[PDB]
C-alpha cells in the first residue's frame, strides 16, 4: 500500500 | 510583505489550510508577484500540494520587502484558522505580515483584536516537478461529482485505484495489499464527465485520503476538478482553477 | 451448491433494513447471518438472536441449500457500511457469489444525479458453516423464567443505567410480579438504588447479578423505544429481553456472574 | 434524631448546573449555613472556586446549628443528580438529607414516578485555605459580556505555562496573552466595545497566571451571562460569574486564583 515512489522535488 | 483578507475570502482561505493540514504537517508560504503560494508535502515526500491566490482574492497585496520562502508546523496555522464558523461570523478582516516573526492579526467585531506572532523557519522554495501536459490521459468533471464516486468507500480507506473500464466507464476499485477486506467497486458512465481522454485499460492507485482533502475544498466551492496521469509509477496531477484561486495537488501513484 | 438472491426496491424498506444492520454493528463485530426461505437471521453466541420477516423487506428472493437454510458469518461492519451507501438509492441487489474468495455481493443502483446508473458493488468477505454446526447456532430456548416483566421506557433505563456504569461494572437487577423492578449498585463510598413502578406482567423478588456494560450495550444500539419491551429473569442465572418492534423479533440474553 | 440539613427542590437542575461550573476536583466541602450553601473546591494552595447558592431557590431549606460541614466527593454527587440524564420537559425533584457528622449523605431523586435513592459517604474536611480577597484594595476591576470570553478560554494555547492578564487605561486596555512554542497569542479588548458593561481600570497591572489553574473556569464562564474580572494589590485573580438558574433566579459563582511568580 505504502510503497509509493517519491516525488522529485527542487532541492 | 502584506496580505489582506476580507468578506467572504477570509473562511475560503481557512479552508485552503484545512486542505493543506490532511496531506502534511508543515506550511510553506511564499509570496509571489501572480499572487499568495501556500504548499506542503507529505513525510514520505510522495505528495505535494499547493494553492494559490491570485491578487484580487485580497484587498490588499504587497508580495516582496522592499524573496520571502518560509517554513511554520501547520499544527499552529490551523489553531489560527481552525473552525471557519467563528472565522464566518467573528472574523471580519484577516491580515499577515513579515523580521522575527509572522503576524496574523483577526480584526473581529465590536473592535476585538485576535493577534498571532507565529514564530518560522525559512526555507526553499518547495516545488514539485510535475506537468499536466506530459500526462497522456484526462479526467474533468465538478467536485461533487468526484465526491459522490469515493462516496461508498470507507473513510479509513487509504488508497483507491482510478481505472478506464471497457465501453469508456470509469471505475474506482478500493486498493489493498494481501485477513479478507470488504472490495468496493465505482463505476461512472462518460456521460457525467465533462472530458474523458483517456485509453481503456488505463489504471493507476493513489492516497484516498489526500485526494479526499482537496474534494473537501473544492466540493462547497462548487469548482471544476481535472485529473491528468500517466503510467503506473508516474505521479498523478489533480487541477482547481477559479479566477481568484489556483489549486494543484500532485500525488504518486504506484509502480508495475 | 448453495445459491441466494435477493432484491431490495422500496425505500421505506430499506430504511428499515439498514437500522437492523446498524444496530448488530452496535451489538457485535463478528455476526453469523441465517439465510432461510421465509425469514432472515443474525446469531452472535452473551447471546443475540434477531429474526426477520424476508417478504416485508425484499422484492425478489431466492434461497437454495442443498440438504433449507444456509448460515455463513460476516463482519457486521462490512455489511452496514454496504448498506449506508443505499441511503437513497433505486436497486439494492444482493447475492452470493464466488470469486477469488465467497463473498456476501452487494450491488447499488445509486441515484442518477443524471444521464447514467451509478453502479456500486461491494464484496463482503463470508464463512461458511457446515450443518455440524448448524445445531450449536439455533435460538437459545427461553426456559420457563421465575419473574416476566414489561420492560420500562428504555430512554429512561438507558439514562440510568449510563451514570451508574461511571461507579461500578456490578448491576443488580431484581423484578417483582406486582410490577416493581430494581436497578441497583453498591460500593465503599456510594450506593445507588433506582425504583422502577407500575410497569405490569405478561400471564417474589427474582434478582440477578449482571455485568452492567453488558445491560448498556443492550440499550445503546437501540434505534427506537419497542412496540414489545419484555424482560425474562432466571434467579441469579439469566436475564433475558423479548423484543419485537415493526416485524422484527430480537433476543438478547446476559448471563449472571 | 432530626436530620440536620434537608433541602427539596422542584427542579434538580437548579443545583446541578451550579456545581458543574465548579467541578475541577474530585472533592468539595459543603458549608451550610441559614442563607444557603456554600460549596468550595479548591487546589494547590492556589485555586479556589466558590459556589454560594442562596436558600430562596429551594423549596424547602432547614439547617439546625448555625454550621454544618461536610467533605463530599463532587464527581459521585454530580453523578446521582444527573442520573434521570435530561429529557426535553418534565421535571426532575430531589430531596437532600443530611443526619449529620459519620452519617452519608442521602439524595432522593423523582421522575415521572421513576425514584433513585443514593447514599454517599461522607468525609472530615481538609482545612480549606483563605484567600483574603476584599474590594478595599482592588486595583482593577472590568465587566464584559461572556459570551465573546469563551473563544477566549477554549481556543486556549495549552502547549504555553501562563496566562498574561493585562488591565490598564491605557492601550490596549484589556489584553489575554499566552507564550507557546513557536506562538505568542494576544487578545484585545478596546474599553470601548459593546462587549464591556464595565471598565474601571486605575493603574496598568501585569499578572502571570499558571494556564493549568485558569483553563477550569471555562465551566464556569459558559452558564453565565456575564463575567466580572478584578485583580488587588497582591496579584491576586477574581472572577465572578453570573449564572441564572431555570426559575429565573440567580446564584454567585467565584473563582480566585493565586498569581504566578
Amino acid at each position: 500500500t505504502s510503497k509509493f515512489p517519491h516525488l522529485t522535488f527542487e532541492s | 510583505m502584506k496580505c489582506l483578507v476580507t468578506g467572504g475570502n477570509v473562511k475560503v482561505l481557512g479552508k485552503a489550510v484545512h486542505s493543506l493540514s490532511r496531506i502534511g504537517d508543515e506550511l510553506y508560504l511564499e509570496p509571489l508577484e501572480d499572487g499568495l503560494s501556500l504548499r506542503t508535502v507529505n513525510s514520505s515526500r510522495s505528495a505535494y500540494a499547493c494553492f494559490l491566490f491570485a491578487p484580487l482574492f485580497f484587498q490588499q497585496y504587497q508580495a516582496a520587502t522592499p524573496l520571502l520562502r518560509c517554513k511554520i508546523l501547520m499544527k499552529s496555522f490551523l489553531s489560527v484558522f481552525r473552525s471557519l464558523a467563528m472565522l464566518e461570523k467573528t472574523v471580519e478582516k484577516c491580515c499577515i505580515s513579515l523580521s522575527s516573526r509572522l503576524v496574523v492579526q483577526l480584526h473581529c467585531k465590536f473592535g476585538v483584536r485576535k493577534t498571532h506572532n507565529l514564530s518560522f523557519q525559512d526555507c526553499e522554495s518547495l516545488q514539485a516537478v510535475f506537468d499536466p501536459a506530459s500526462c497522456p490521459h484526462m479526467l474533468r468533471a465538478p467536485a461533487r461529482v468526484l465526491g459522490e464516486a469515493v462516496l461508498p468507500f470507507s473513510p479509513a480507506l487509504a488508497e483507491v485505484t482510478l481505472g478506464i473500464g471497457r465501453g469508456r466507464r470509469v471505475i474506482l476499485r478500493s486498493y489493498h495489499e494481501e485477513a479478507k477486506a470488504m472490495v468496493t467497486e465505482m463505476c461512472l458512465g462518460e456521460e457525467d464527465f465533462q472530458q474523458l481522454q483517456a485509453q481503456e485499460g488505463v489504471a493507476i492507485t493513489f492516497c484516498l485520503k489526500e485526494f479526499r482533502g482537496l474534494l473537501s475544498f473544492a466540493e462547497s466551492a462548487n469548482l471544476n476538478l481535472s485529473i491528468h496521469f500517466d503510467a503506473p509509477g508516474r505521479p498523478a496531477i489533480f487541477t482547481i482553477k477559479d479566477s481568484l484561486l489556483d489549486g494543484h495537488f500532485v500525488l504518486a501513484t504506484l509502480s508495475d | 451448491h448453495h445459491k441466494f438472491r435477493a432484491k431490495i426496491v422500496d425505500g421505506a424498506c430499506l430504511n428499515h433494513f439498514t437500522r437492523i444492520s446498524n444496530m448488530i454493528a452496535k451489538l457485535a463485530k463478528t455476526c453469523t447471518l441465517r439465510i432461510s426461505p421465509d425469514k432472515l437471521n443474525f446469531i452472535l453466541c452473551v447471546s443475540m438472536w434477531c429474526e426477520l420477516e424476508q417478504e416485508n423487506f425484499f422484492n425478489e428472493f431466492q434461497m437454495e441449500g442443498v440438504s433449507n437454510e444456509i448460515y455463513l458469518e460476516l463482519t457486521s461492519e462490512n455489511l452496514s457500511r454496504a448498506l449506508k451507501t443505499a441511503q437513497n438509492a433505486r436497486a439494492l441487489k444482493i447475492k452470493l457469489t464466488n470469486k477469488h474468495f465467497p463473498c456476501l455481493t452487494v450491488s447499488v443502483e445509486l441515484l442518477s444525479m443524471s444521464s447514467s446508473s451509478r453502479i456500486v458493488t461491494h464484496d463482503i468477505p463470508i464463512k461458511v458453516i457446515p450443518r455440524k454446526l448448524w445445531k450449536d447456532l439455533q435460538e437459545p430456548v427461553v426456559p420457563d423464567p421465575d419473574v416476566s416483566i414489561y420492560l420500562p421506557v428504555l430512554k429512561t433505563m438507558k439514562s440510568v443505567v449510563e451514570k451508574m456504569k461511571n461507579i461500578s461494572n456490578h448491576l443488580v437487577i431484581e423484578a417483582n410480579l406486582d410490577g416493581e423492578l430494581n436497578l441497583k449498585i453498591e460500593t465503599e463510598l456510594v450506593c445507588v438504588t433506582t425504583h422502577f413502578k407500575d410497569l405490569g406482567n405478561p400471564p417474589h423478588m427474582a434478582e440477578v447479578h449482571i455485568d452492567i456494560r453488558k445491560l448498556l450495550q443492550f440499550l445503546a444500539g437501540q434505534q427506537v423505544n419497542p412496540t414489545k419491551a419484555l424482560c425474562n429473569i432466571v434467579n441469579n442465572k439469566m436475564v433475558h429481553f423479548d423484543l419485537l418492534h415493526e416485524d422484527v423479533s430480537l433476543q438478547y440474553f446476559i448471563p449472571a456472574l | 434524631d432530626q436530620y440536620s440539613l434537608v433541602a427539596s427542590l422542584d427542579n434538580v437542575r437548579n443545583l446541578s448546573t451550579i456545581l458543574k461550573a465548579i467541578h475541577f476536583r474530585e472533592h468539595a466541602t459543603c458549608f451550610a449555613t441559614k442563607n444557603g450553601i456554600k460549596v468550595t473546591v479548591e487546589n494547590a494552595k492556589c485555586v479556589q472556586a466558590n459556589a454560594a447558592i442562596q436558600a430562596g431557590i429551594f423549596q424547602e431549606f432547614k439547617v439546625q446549628e448555625e454550621s454544618v460541614t461536610f467533605r463530599i466527593n463532587l464527581t459521585v454527587l454530580l453523578d446521582c443528580l444527573s442520573i434521570f440524564g435530561s429529557s426535553p420537559g418534565t421535571l426532575t425533584a430531589l430531596r437532600m438529607c443530611y443526619q449529620g457528622y459519620g452519617y452519608p449523605l442521602m439524595l432522593f431523586l423523582e421522575e415521572g414516578g421513576v425514584v433513585t435513592v443514593c447514599k454517599i459517604n461522607t468525609q472530615e474536611p481538609e482545612e480549606t485555605l483563605d484567600f483574603d480577597f476584599c474590594s478595599t484594595n482592588v486595583i482593577n476591576k472590568i465587566i464584559l459580556q461572556s459570551e465573546g470570553l469563551r473563544e477566549a478560554f477554549s481556543e486556549l494555547d495549552m502547549t504555553s505555562e501562563v496566562l498574561q492578564i493585562t488591565m490598564s487605561p491605557d492601550k490596549p486596555y484589556f489584553r489575554l496573552s499566552t507564550f507557546g512554542n513557536a506562538g505568542s497569542s494576544h487578545l484585545d479588548y478596546p474599553k470601548d466595545s459593546d462587549l464591556m458593561e464595565a471598565f474601571h481600570c486605575n493603574q496598568t497591572q501585569v499578572n502571570r497566571y499558571k494556564i493549568s489553574l485558569l483553563k477550569p473556569s471555562t465551566k464556569a464562564l459558559v452558564l453565565s451571562c456575564k463575567v466580572s474580572i478584578r485583580t488587588d494589590n497582591r496579584g491576586f485573580l477574581s472572577l465572578q460569574y453570573a449564572i441564572r438558574n431555570e426559575d429565573g433566579q440567580i446564584c454567585a459563582v467565584e473563582y480566585y486564583c493565586c498569581p504566578d511568580e
